[PDB]
């Protein structure tokens, strides 16, 4: 079943952000992350 | 946050010894050096429309006065051959430096210091990096601070309490619904209102979206509990 | 931000339709693939220079219905939904603003749709969510509140915004309307993407120029030479266009790469600009624009983006 | 005022120091204290 499919490219998740004039988000918690970087 | 670095570190180590691909930008430069030499060397191969593309084969075929034609043939494209391997190793050495310049510039930026510039040092806020050696190149292990699970809250610009506007000193003023609370912006931690968290300036009126709340004193109750003190030292000094 | 993706056949420009000028050329060995892994090297790195500007978000962040910014005016940069590309009334007059023989034209991997939209996506970020869309996940905070954190980043503590805020408003939506203004009145404006469009066609014009030019053959068209003379003949002459051809396509190759290194070095800093003044705060004096920064709006552009930076 | 303000060394090591008040908003707040302390002793003499 498996064959080469074509189509429009997606951006990424759509996602409206809930903004209100009064309301403010807060994170409760962190996570620390290392990223690797690689440069000629 | 430890258990969290040593786990995030363990996840760089692994996937540097599973994946083939991480190593992409490295491995395209010593791909593009040997295809390059390579190609140059395949030139000394080709004719350049001489007879032969063996100059001894040339030379033990013709005599000297056409013998030199085909030859000036073979240095022609063969010269032609070395200004088209130095002109992409110019062009090349011209990319690799503006990557030694943008990597001496993250050493400097994110190892010998902090950065405030967003995604310099990675996504997150970053906190610090750690520079690793790699054939021809530099890692940098970019250590990130990210906000995690969030809530929503009521906020607002400022709070009112004597008819004088009230606003943070540092951070934010939010409602978890019921009360008011002024907390740091990066990270949930809820305090108290206070004279000592909050600066005044000029008056409700003023200011689109202020709500009301009361702002604690820390020192009115200690000159009240002082006061009703001094009323039980005056009560006591009825009794003589 | 980058330039047209070219792609000329090597074997179609010196020798087109001719088996005894290919049956030649193969003689001059690897150049011709040269010519086409330079300008395929070249034709790749213009879609990762627009993917490092405009892909620095991997979630399409979306306006609200209501407009509640504040007193705000952002309309005239977010989104334009009637029109059938999706982009800003700035972005659409930006538009308006920029005017055989083996060339082909290839076409960008991201359509101007997709440009507007991830630019709508950084933006509509931008207004909701500060710079936190950038750190992490978006987090919403009230458009004043905002711009009080941006006044407070700038040394100016945020009652400076919230006991001005008419004012602050009215001078944004007024600026705003100086950019718009701008754009519809002068023809220089846009210059440095124009220049970019012009250096591809002027370089592109040369290179067919090019395939008139004799070498100090008998005719500058390989038919001819074909047509009017034997095999052997025709070797020495076809031979001429064979090399002047040839170090055309050489020297045009390398003119490019050296104006792709110069689209690159400008790409980066776009993708900096977008990094450091959209997705952020910039305490670096005059990267943001002319005064102290506070935030900043992407804008599309044919081959390029336009920055709108606010500043106190 | 002491909120505005932090304190170091003394009025010869500066180079173009002037002279003002700093005001110093616990000092009033105890005044208010002080009257009323004093009025509640004036009272308290006449039992
Ligand atoms: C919003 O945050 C408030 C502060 O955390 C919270 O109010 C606090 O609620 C706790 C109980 O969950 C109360 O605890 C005390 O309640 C009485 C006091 O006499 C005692 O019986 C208990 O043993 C205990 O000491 C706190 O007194 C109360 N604090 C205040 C300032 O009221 C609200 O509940 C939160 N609101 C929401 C919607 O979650
Ligand atoms: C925030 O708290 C304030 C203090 O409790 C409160 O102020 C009070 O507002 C009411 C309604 O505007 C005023 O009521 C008087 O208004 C006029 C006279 O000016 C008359 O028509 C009315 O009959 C009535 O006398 C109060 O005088 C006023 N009090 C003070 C001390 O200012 C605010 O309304 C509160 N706001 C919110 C959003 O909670
Ligand atoms: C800033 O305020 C200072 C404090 O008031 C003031 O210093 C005072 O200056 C006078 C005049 O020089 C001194 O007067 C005394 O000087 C000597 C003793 O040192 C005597 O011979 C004099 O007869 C007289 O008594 C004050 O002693 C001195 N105060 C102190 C505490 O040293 C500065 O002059 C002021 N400066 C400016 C520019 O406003
Ligand atoms: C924080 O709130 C947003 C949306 O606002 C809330 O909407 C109600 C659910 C109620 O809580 C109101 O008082 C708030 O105004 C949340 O967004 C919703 O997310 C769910 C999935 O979790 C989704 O099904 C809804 O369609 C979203 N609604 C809107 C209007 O966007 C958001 O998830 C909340 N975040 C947290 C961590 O609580
Ligand atoms: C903050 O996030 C961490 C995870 O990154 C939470 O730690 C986990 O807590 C649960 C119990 O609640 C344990 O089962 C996990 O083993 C813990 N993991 C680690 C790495 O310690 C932490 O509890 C969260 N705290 C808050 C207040 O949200
Ligand atoms: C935001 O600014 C725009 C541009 O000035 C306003 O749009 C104009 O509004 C008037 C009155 O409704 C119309 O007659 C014009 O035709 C509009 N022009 C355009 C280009 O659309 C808009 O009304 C403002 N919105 C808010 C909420 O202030
Ligand atoms: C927020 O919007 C509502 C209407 O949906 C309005 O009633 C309210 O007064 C607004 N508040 C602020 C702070 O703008
Ligand atoms: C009351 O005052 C007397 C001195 O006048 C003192 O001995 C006594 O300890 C005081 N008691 C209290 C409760 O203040
Ligand atoms: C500043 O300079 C002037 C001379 O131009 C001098 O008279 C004055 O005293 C100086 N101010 C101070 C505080 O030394
Ligand atoms: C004096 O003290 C009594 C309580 O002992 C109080 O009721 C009265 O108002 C006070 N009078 C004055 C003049 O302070």
């Amino acid at each position: 079943s498996q064959s080469i499919i074509a189509y429009t490219m997606s951006l990424g998740a759509e996602n409206s952000v809930a903004y209100s004039n009064n309301s403010i988000a807060i994170p409760i918690n962190f996570t620390i992350s290392v990223t690797t970087e690689i440069l000629p | 946050i430890a258990n969290q670095f040593n786990s995030a570190i363990g996840k760089i180590q692994d996937s540097l010894s599973s994946t083939a691909s991480a190593l992409g930008k490295l491995q395209d430069v010593v791909n593009q050096n040997a295809q390059a030499l390579n190609t140059l060397v395949k030139q000394l191969s080709s004719n350049f429309g001489a007879i032969s593309s063996v100059l001894n084969d040339i030379l033990a075929r013709l005599d000297k006065v056409e013998a030199e034609v085909q030859i000036d043939r073979l240095i022609t494209g063969r010269l032609q051959s070395l200004q088209t391997y130095v002109t992409q190793q110019l062009i090349r050495a011209a990319e690799i430096r503006a990557s030694a310049n943008l990597a001496a510039t993250k050493m400097s930026e994110c190892v010998l210091g902090q950065s405030k510039r967003v995604d310099f040092c990675g996504k997150g806020y970053h906190l610090m990096s750690f520079p690793q050696s790699a054939p021809h190149g530099v890692v940098f292990l970019h250590v990130t601070y990210v906000p995690a699970q969030e809530k929503n809250f009521t906020t607002a610009p400022a709070i009112c309490h004597d008819g004088k506007a009230h606003f943070p000193r540092e951070g934010v003023f939010v409602s978890n619904g019921t009360h008011w609370f002024v907390t740091q912006r990066n990270f949930y931690e809820p305090q108290i209102i206070t004279t000592h968290n909050t600066f005044v300036s000029g008056n409700c009126d003023v200011v689109i979206g202020i709500v009301n709340n009361t702002v604690y004193d820390p020192l009115q109750p200690e000159l009240d509990s002082f006061k009703e003190e001094l009323d039980k030292y005056f009560k006591n000094h009825t009794s003589p | 931000v980058s330039m047209t993706k070219t792609s000329v056949d090597c074997t179609m420009y010196i020798c087109g339709d001719s088996t005894e000028c290919s049956n030649l050329l193969l003689q001059y060995g690897s150049f011709c693939t040269q010519l086409n892994r330079a300008l395929t090297g070249i034709a790749v790195e213009q879609d990762k220079n627009t993917q490092e500007v405009f892909a620095q978000v991997k979630q399409i962040y979306k306006t609200p219905p209501i407009k509640d910014f504040g007193g705000f005016n952002f309309s005239q940069i977010l989104p334009d939904p009637s029109k059938p590309s999706k982009r800003s009334f700035i972005e659409d007059l930006l538009f308006n603003k920029v005017t055989f023989n083996g060339l082909t034209v290839l076409p960008p991997l991201l359509t101007d749709e997709m440009i507007a939209q991830y630019t709508s996506a950084l933006l509509a970020g931008t207004i909701t969510s500060g710079w936190t869309f950038g750190a992490g996940a978006a987090l919403q905070i009230p458009f004043a509140m905002q711009m009080a954190y941006r006044f407070n980043g700038i040394g100016v503590t945020q009652n400076v915004l919230y006991e001005n805020q008419k004012l602050i408003a009215n001078q944004f939506n007024s600026a705003i309307g100086k950019i718009q203004d701008s754009l519809s009145s002068t023809a220089s404006a846009l210059g440095k993407l124009q220049d970019v469009v012009n250096q591809n066609a002027q370089a592109l014009n040369t290179l067919v120029k090019q395939l008139s030019s004799n070498f100090g053959a008998i005719s500058s068209v390989l038919n001819d030479i074909l047509a009017r003379l034997d095999k052997v003949e025709a070797e020495v002459q076809i031979d001429r266009l064979i090399t002047g051809r040839l170090q055309s396509l050489q020297t045009y190759v390398t003119q490019q790469l050296i104006r792709a290194a110069e689209i690159r070095a400008s790409a980066n800093l776009a993708a900096t600009k977008m990094s450091e003044c959209v997705l952020g705060q910039s305490k670096r004096v005059d990267f943001c624009g002319k005064g102290y920064h506070l935030m900043s709006f992407p804008q599309s552009a044919p081959h390029g983006v336009v920055f709108l930076h606010v500043t106190y």
